[PDB]
């Protein structure tokens, strides 16, 4: 069970991360050369956020 | 707590 | 430039960009020069059943009687696994003048009981010409309507003797449809035939076939419905007239014929098939209908 | 109107809902994705169009994979007529556009550009295959099982938002 | 063992295939039961059609009978030869009381004979109470043709007498008019019902063929209903028409719109009865293709209305 | 153990419930045509 | 009617 309820930590901490991650863009209320620049910069930058993340 | 299967596996029925 | 412009040319095929070929409406071709008056008239109300024919290494238009014994001694020697064989040179059956001239291949059996026909052509075919070296003589289409058993031995002559090789060319049902909007778009008299559309439906267990035959003036006025802009047909100008068709159909049998797939649209201009059998071509406007199928072959061999 | 997070997850509940007009090749690909006895529960849910009529205690699906046949034009205006259904908060991560009879490429009666440019003007992953025959089925069944545990958030560093980032 | 006769048979009898050799060649009387044994039926097949048509020789086969072997040629091969179905009318009064098989025999050679002077008429009552004209056409110029001949299957008393389209030629009018003569009616209309399957026109022009817990499929409420209206209109075991039930569309678009519709399919009703399901087609499946033997009918020439 | 575990999980499903609850209160599920 | 819908 307890392989089980780790399962279940795991996919609700990233369910809720989610979640977090959608409210606060429907919080918040162009170039499509860069518009997909500054798509990158983050898919980058919440790259270094996470892959850190995940490492500590 | 959590509906899903900690009730539903227990009640199982 | 001599293969690397051919691998950028790949390169922008397989991109996929932005494709909706607006095409001119295939304008009536006027007998080019030559183009035997005959000759021509024979290959025209003759079912040619297309082929993809990659680019010929080390062929020439002088040694037309050479290959015409080399081939005539190969076909009678698979009979032994009463025919001539006739290169003929068609002067005329080329879009620009840098073309290569299109050439027949004839099974000649006594009297003149041409068996097989070959011909390949190569019209408006410059996406290949550019891109090849100039040893090779660059035919993409290549076109039976003898034998199956026929094709399937010249053929592999032709692999033996020229390094070319005959994909059976399909035309998609989506080629299909815009070649039956183009040809009920042209400016023609006199219909030939009706504009029919056998149409295939996806189903298991049975095979049903649809002939949405529509009269072809009939069909003109509902292309003109759908027709806004002039002198180019555009991808969603042929959607809207095979959509016409589907709102004409679904709305009479309740049977959605956009969930079928097109496998003949007969036409005045030119019937085309979908597994091969494809080209008949009714009217005179064949250098047009055959730059589209070499434009098509160009697809298949790039 | 379908939406990603309407509903509540389960625990290992992966909700894909298949979307396609033809429906015994979808309960084919439907009986695919569930053959290999993964670590997810797999609610496979199928569909034809995506007003998907209004019925409660659908599960928060996570997935709308959208089968479009490429052999039938109908399965393309069944799917840009159901395409104008979905949140716009749906079509990040959690879409696919599934194109079955690709490959074939004789029976095609849309060009298959058509459907990379509508996969791409929606920008979601185009996964294409030939659901017709297992032995294509069978291995693009355990692609969209783990595209399917990445929408759902069962792999614990991905999510479907992350995922686009992805299959750009 | 004559002209147009011998090398009839000859041409019949490389028709019917090996396996039923034995099958039509004992229906049609001429080789006895001692005759089988001479020629061995399992050996050649130009061995056969040699040794059979010599049995005919000696036998003196005559096109009456030699016709006969084509009948019962058809009989077993209806399948080939789309068939028209013509449908006889008589007015008020009482039905023929006299269908006599050897009257009717006479009052159709007659007729037939009567402007049509060189044709081979040849009957075959078959089991079923269906006689199985057999006609070879050819004007008072000509001999008659059994290269083409235009079998028709009149069942007995019915009102319908079905026709093997060959040709349609000026003879058609005749057809009917001797058929409709000869049955003692008044009026023959072509039902316009054209089917390759005579056992299954049989059947229409005579109403005679209906006598996972985890995939959750969200459409299922339109499932059932779909299997439902093709449940109420393909009710059972429908008949193959295999023909193409054309609909000469004259409806304007939404002046007309001409349009020749030809469905084509080894098994139509069949075909369409799967199509709903397969989401090819709506749940009601537009009566026009559903009533294709419910009006005994597929060659339509539908208006608007 | 669990005790301790479901005791943010359940956190977490409220948490949930909330951020639904903020989403099921946006209510747009705005549509997108083509563009 | 002659169910032209």
């Amino acid at each position: 069970r307890m392989t089980l309820l780790l399962r279940l930590r795991a996919q609700t901490k990233q369910q809720l991360l989610e979640y977090k991650s959608m409210v606060d863009a429907s919080e918040e209320k162009k170039q499509i050369e860069a518009k997909i620049e500054d798509l990158e910069n983050e898919i980058e930058e919440v790259k270094v956020a996470f892959e850190i993340k995940k490492l500590a | 707590k959590s509906f899903s299967t900690l009730f539903l596996e227990t009640v199982k029925r | 430039t001599p293969l690397q412009k051919r691998l950028e040319s790949v390169r922008k095929q397989s991109s996929f960009i932005l494709t909706p070929p607006r095409r001119k409406i295939p304008q009536c071709s006027q007998l080019q020069e030559d183009v035997d008056p005959q000759k021509v008239a024979f290959l025209l109300h003759k079912q040619w059943t297309l082929y993809s024919l990659t680019p010929l290494y080390k062929f020439s238009y002088s040694n037309l009687k050479e290959y015409s014994r080399l081939l005539n001694a190969f076909i009678v020697a698979e009979k032994q696994k009463n025919i001539k064989v006739i290169f003929s040179t068609l002067l005329g059956m080329k879009g620009t003048q840098r073309d290569p001239e299109a050439f027949l291949v004839q099974i000649v059996s006594r009297e003149g009981k041409v068996l097989w026909t070959g011909w390949f052509c190569c019209v408006f075919g410059d996406s290949l010409l550019e891109t090849v070296s100039e040893d090779f003589t660059c035919l993409p289409l290549f076109l039976a309507n003898g034998a199956e058993s026929n094709t399937a031995i010249i053929g592999t002559w032709f692999q033996k003797t020229f390094d070319c090789y005959f994909s059976p060319l399909a035309i998609n049902a989506f080629n299909l449809s815009w070649m039956a909007a183009m040809w009920t778009a042209c400016k023609m008299d006199h219909y030939v035939a009706t504009t029919e559309f056998l149409w295939s439906v996806p189903c298991s267990p049975q095979s049903l076939d649809i002939s949405f035959a529509i009269h072809p003036e009939d069909a003109k006025a509902l292309w003109d419905s759908v027709h806004k802009t002039p002198g180019e047909v555009t991808q969603e100008e042929v959607d809207l007239f095979m959509d016409c068709l589907y709102s004409h159909f679904h709305r009479h049998f309740k049977i959605h014929l956009s969930a079928t797939r097109l496998v003949r649209v007969s036409t005045s201009v030119a019937s085309a098939h979908t597994d091969g059998k494809i080209k008949i071509l009714c009217h005179k406007y064949l250098i047009g209908v055959l730059a589209y199928l070499t434009e098509l072959a160009i697809f298949q061999i790039e | 109107v379908l939406r990603p997070l309407d509903k509540l997850p389960g625990l290992n509940t992966a909700t894909i809902l298949l979307v396609g007009t033809e429906d015994a090749l979808l309960q084919q690909l439907a009986d695919s994705m569930l053959k290999e006895d993964c670590a997810s529960e797999l609610k496979v849910h199928l569909a034809k169009s995506l007003p998907l009529p209004s019925s409660v205690n659908r599960p928060r699906i996570d997935l709308i994979v959208f089968v479009v046949n490429l052999h039938s034009k109908y399965s393309l205006q069944n799917t840009e007529e159901s395409l104008r259904h979905v949140d716009a908060s749906f079509f990040l991560g959690k879409v696919c556009f599934l194109a079955t009879g690709a490959g074939r490429e004789s029976h095609c009666s849309i060009h298959r550009h058509t459907v990379v440019k509508l996969a791409h003007t929606y920008q979601s992953p185009l996964l294409y295959c030939d659901l017709e025959v297992e032995g294509f089925r069978a291995t693009m069944a355990q692609r969209l099982v783990r595209v399917l545990q990445i929408c759902a958030g069962h792999v614990p560093g991905v999510s479907a938002l992350n995922l686009l980032s992805l299959l750009r | 063992m004559d002209e147009t006769v011998a090398e009839f048979i000859k041409r019949t009898i490389l028709k019917i295939p090996m396996n039923e050799l034995t099958t039509i060649l004992k229906a049609w009387d001429f080789l006895s039961e001692n005759q089988l044994q001479t020629v061995n039926f399992r050996q050649r097949k130009e061995s056969v059609v040699q040794h059979l048509i010599h049995l005919c020789e000696e036998k003196r086969a005559s096109i009456s009978d030699a016709a006969l072997l084509d009948i019962i040629y058809m009989q077993f091969h209806q399948h080939q030869k789309v068939w028209e179905v013509f449908q006889m009318s008589k007015g008020p009064g009482e039905d023929v009381d006299l269908f006599d098989m050897k009257q009717f025999k006479n009052s159709f050679k007659k007729i037939l004979q009567r402007a049509l002077k060189n044709v081979t008429v040849s009957f075959r009552e078959t089991e079923e109470n269906a006689v199985w004209i057999r006609i070879a056409w050819g004007t008072q110029y000509t001999k008659p043709n059994q290269y083409k001949p235009t079998y028709v299957v009149y069942y007995s008393q019915t009102p319908y007498a079905f026709t093997s389209s060959s040709m349609l030629r000026r003879n058609t009018p005749l057809l009917g008019q001797a058929l409709t003569i000869a049955s003692k009616h008044h009026q023959i209309v072509k039902m316009d019902l054209r089917s390759r399957y005579l056992d299954s026109l049989k059947a229409i022009v005579f109403k005679q063929y209906n006598q996972d817990s985890r995939i959750i499929h969200e459409n299922i409420v339109e499932k059932e209903r779909v299997q439902r209206i093709t449940q109420e209109t393909f009710g059972d075991y429908p008949q193959p028409q295999l023909e193409f039930a054309q609909y000469k569309l004259e409806t304007k678009f939404k002046e007309p719109l001409r349009c020749l519709i030809k469905f084509s399919s080894p098994h139509l009703l069949e075909a369409l009865k799967s199509l709903a399901p397969a989401g090819i087609a709506d749940a009601p499946l537009s009566p026009l293709l559903t009533c294709i033997p419910n009006k005994r009918m597929n060659y339509f020439k539908i208006r608007d209305k | 153990t669990e005790e301790e575990l479901i005791r943010e999980c359940e956190e977490m499903w409220k948490d949930m419930e909330e951020c639904q609850n903020k989403l099921s209160l946006i209510g747009t599920e705005t549509l997108t045509d083509s563009n | 009617e002659f169910i032209i819908d």
